[PDB]
DNA sequence: CATGCACTTACATGCACAGGATGTATATATGTGACACGTGCCTGGAGACTAGGGAGTAATCCCCTTGGCGGTTAAAACGCGGGGGACAGCGCGTACGTGCGTTTAAGCGG
DNA sequence: CGCTTAAACGCACGTACGCGCTGTCCCCCGCGTTTTAACCGCCAAGGGGATTACTCCCTAGTCTCCAGGCACGTGTCACATATATACATCCTGTGCATGTAAGTGCATG
């Protein structure tokens, strides 16, 4: 037969790879473009420094990430491994928002 | 009218015959396939059950009571 | 130039790169679409308050600077962009 | 016969009642009692002001009253009805406590 | 002169007052005693604050600016008693 | 004569609805003190002038940002079995809501 | 320090609630295959950020003055509490429909 990894082993080989890893997750191009696009639709022609964008990039990553930590903490705290969507609605809102 | 459930439940689990027994939820389909409406008659159906498993016509295979799994006697 | 739909940009398996990043183990398909809206209206909050900036320091081209001024304004500190 | 409501009731009449009260749940001297002994931990012979007792009243059942919708949040999250202390540990792990 | 008990002066019913203030119906018997720990908690790191401000203010009397102050520090303003 | 079967009848069970209790809602009474307003005042806001300096503005330039092609895959996407996981149902044994008398300690008040 | 009374406390007791078991369908996941666009690498354009220079508009500061709001005081009605009454609601007793079980007469072997 074929190999065949059983679920959950190739995602807890790579829930180790991305913890060992630092580098941003999304690519670059789309994510300016989208910043580019929303950031239009408050003021036209707008400039960016790549930095900024990298910056943005950055803080989005992280924030998503520990939000999802705290969508993890519900899950397991609803005595599921699989997250749902009200684990984000619930982690957001007792965050505060 | 009609005859009572237990003809149905008697049905539901000489159906299948799996190494394992027939389970609530899946003589709940079976009944509602054959018709029947078990959404309101959910504890005349674990009654009817735990009534014919007191009889000895069936022996439920790994469950306790209404839940699990539930397979017919010997003979 | 004008652009529409890059909130599906940010793909699905990138969706999942950051979960397993986040220590997510397995994901539902309702959570994708979810967390473009909720990465979403934290972008469009922080760089709404980027645009101002910029727009308070006259200029049209956006700078790190104003970005972390946006991120520590929100409680969201930032570091290694010169701040 | 006694007259006696059945489980749930008179908690929801007094969770209105409360719901519509603004007077304080604690027993003032008490907690009086309990701030002289915690400050006196840190500097002797503590003197308090009675207002600012007070005010340490309302800001820490604001803080208890908050913690307990996030709790009562988490725990219908988690599909149950009755409280535990590990819904209130993942309220303070997720406001970052 | 001292004190060495007064968390048992948060009596249980107080506190089942507050969760029905909070919306909860039933509480375990587990809760009381941790919740306790948690709002002694909340108090030392509020009371640290008031008693360092109190002490730089060379006073020995706590003063209720002072707490408004050490309220407004963790993110907890408090509105009816600044000034 | 006995026996299966059907028929009929009695009993158990789940559901519906009336009925009281009661806790909350609804109506004045009042007397009070908090609240709202008159009054002295002084100090803090304002008027005239000044000086000078921070910011607004012109130029420019160059550096940094924008725009564009072409490999180059890695990554995104698509599909598909198939296990693992959310989740319904149930039993059940419990821990906690509810009720009630007690003590005490909270609260007033001086 | 004394009075008072409701709150806490503790016990009784039912019931509903966590919650574990079982099972069941189905949902993403691993494993590929396709495909596509991200990226790097390079190259050309230009534009506006930043910098310097010049200027002048504005404002902080000073002297003078006076009135705006604050402390103080004092009447006063909004409403908290009290009392009497109405109704919502909630449990609960009871009556009904339906399912089920049992006896039994009747046709039949």
């Amino acid at each position: 037969k074929p190999h065949r990894y059983r679920p959950g082993t190739v995602a807890l080989r790579e829930i180790r790879r991305y913890q060992k890893s630092t580098e941003l997750l999304i690519r670059k191009l789309p994510f300016q473009r989208l910043v580019r696009e929303i950031a239009q639709d408050f003021k036209t022609d707008l400039r960016f420094q790549s930095s900024a964008v990298m910056a943005l990039q950055e803080a989005s990553e992280a924030y998503l990430v520990g939000l999802f930590e705290d969508t993890n903490l519900a899950a397991i705290h609803a005595k599921r491994v699989t997250i749902m969507p009200k684990d984000i609605q619930l982690a957001r809102r007792i965050r505060g928002e | 009218s009609g005859p009572p459930v237990s003809e149905l439940i008697t049905k539901a689990v000489a159906a299948s015959k799996e190494r394992s027994g027939v389970s609530l939820a899946a003589l709940k389909k079976a009944l509602a396939a054959a018709g029947y409406d078990v959404e309101k008659n959910n504890s005349r159906i674990k009654l009817g059950l735990k009534s014919l498993v007191s009889k000895g016509t069936l022996v439920q295979t790994k469950g306790t009571g209404a839940s699990g799994s539930f397979k017919l006697n010997k003979k | 130039k004008v652009l529409r739909d890059n909130i599906q940009g940010i793909t699905k398996p990138a969706i999942r790169r950051l979960a397993r990043r986040g220590g997510v183990k397995r994901i539902s398909g309702l959570i994708y679409e979810e967390t473009r809206g909720v990465l979403k209206v934290f972008l469009e909050n922080v760089i709404r308050d980027a645009v101002t900036y910029t727009e308070h320091a006259k200029r049209k081209t956006v700078t790190a600077m104003d970005v972390v001024y946006a991120l520590k304004r929100q409680g969201r500190t930032l570091y290694g962009f010169g701040g």
